[PDB]
């Protein structure tokens, strides 16, 4: 069983931006990385894949072996592109307006995944917690595994130490993962519309209403997700230009300091 | 299977028209209802 988890901030950012995308439902994804031994068994998570949940509902969070096949294919692709030994090592989901701790169903699912390999670890992000009494906001995250109880079945939780490795700059893999969220939302809306059109024998004014609903939904998606994401990327480009200028100034200053000194 | 319900549906205006036809009749009245009956399937999911 795993003894520690290191998460690249590069991927923690993708997880956090995925968690804050929506409060109306719980969202999920998978974590790719490597197993390592040092000083102790550790899991280094490098990148994540965002996933679409079909069944939805409260507390009913599972990933299909189809999603596992897609994720393992992406893992092999990234392992060959990056030369890293990347396998699917974990999973994460969001608990909005809900305590960060796992439910007995979360733990049973973690155990069902450990049946694949006891080296599998779970993550949970507790998002926007509202408390007008304190008038403060809060956001938490935790890592966990499961153990068979002393008594029949009834698995129990166990905590895993998790740290964030300071990845000073953005990897391209995380940008290519973050831009998949708008694509997945648009694809979800499109699949809903396509399944709506299956009963072709339907009222025309009703089809206009459903088209208007589809347009309003994608307008909301662009106003709340794609638009702010694009604004963030432009702001980051401006920040990087200013930072490049400052670092060039500092490089010239240190070059002068070492040339004139000794 | 044989999980079957039998909801009934009307429009405000049809109930209004029945009420109007009645209020004009100073006695019991009666008639026939024409429309269509359609079965819809919901494949509910239970836990997993
Ligand atoms: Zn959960």
């Amino acid at each position: 069983a795993v003894q520690a988890v290191h998460l690249e901030s590069d991927a923690f950012l993708v997880c956090l931006n995925h968690a804050l995308s929506t409060e109306k439902e719980e969202v999920m994804g998978l974590c790719i990385g490597e197993l390592n031994d040092d000083i102790i068994r550790i899991v280094h998570i490098h990148s994540v894949i965002i996933l679409r949940r079909s069944d939805k509902r409260k507390d009913r969070v599972e990933i299909s072996p189809e999603q596992l096949s897609a994720a393992s294919t992406e893992a092999e692709r990234l392992a060959e592109l990056t030369g890293r030994p990347m396998r699917v090592v974990g999973w994460y989901h969001s608990h909005p307006h809900i305590t960060v701790w796992p439910s007995h169903v979360d733990v049973r699912t973690q155990a069902m995944y450990q049946m694949m390999d006891q080296g599998f670890v779970g993550l949970i992000f507790s998002c926007f917690i509202e408390d007008k009494n304190t008038k403060t906001g809060r956001v938490l995250y935790t890592c966990f595994q499961s153990i068979q109880a002393q008594k029949s079945s009834e698995y129990e939780r166990i905590e895993i130490p998790i740290h964030i490795v300071p990845h000073i700059t953005i990897g391209k893999v995380c940008l290519e993962s973050a831009v998949e969220l708008p694509k997945i939302l648009c694809q979800e809306e499109q699949d809903a519309y396509r399944r709506i059109h299956s009963l072709t024998h339907l009222d025309s004014v009703t089809k206009i209403h459903n088209g208007s609903v589809f347009t309003k939904n994608l307008c909301s998606q662009m106003s709340a997700v794609s638009g702010p994401l694009l604004q963030w990327l432009e702001d980051r480009l401006e920040q990087n230009q200013q930072h490049l200028q400052e670092l060039q100034q500092e490089k010239e200053e240190l070059m002068e300091e070492l040339s004139s000194l000794e | 299977m044989e999980g079957e319900s039998t909801l009934g549906v009307l429009s405000g205006f049809v109930l209004g028209a029945l009420t109007f036809h009645h209020l004009n009749t100073d006695s019991d009245t009666e008639g026939f209802l024409l429309g269509e009956m359609k079965g819809e399937a919901k494949n509910s999911i239970t836990d997993s």
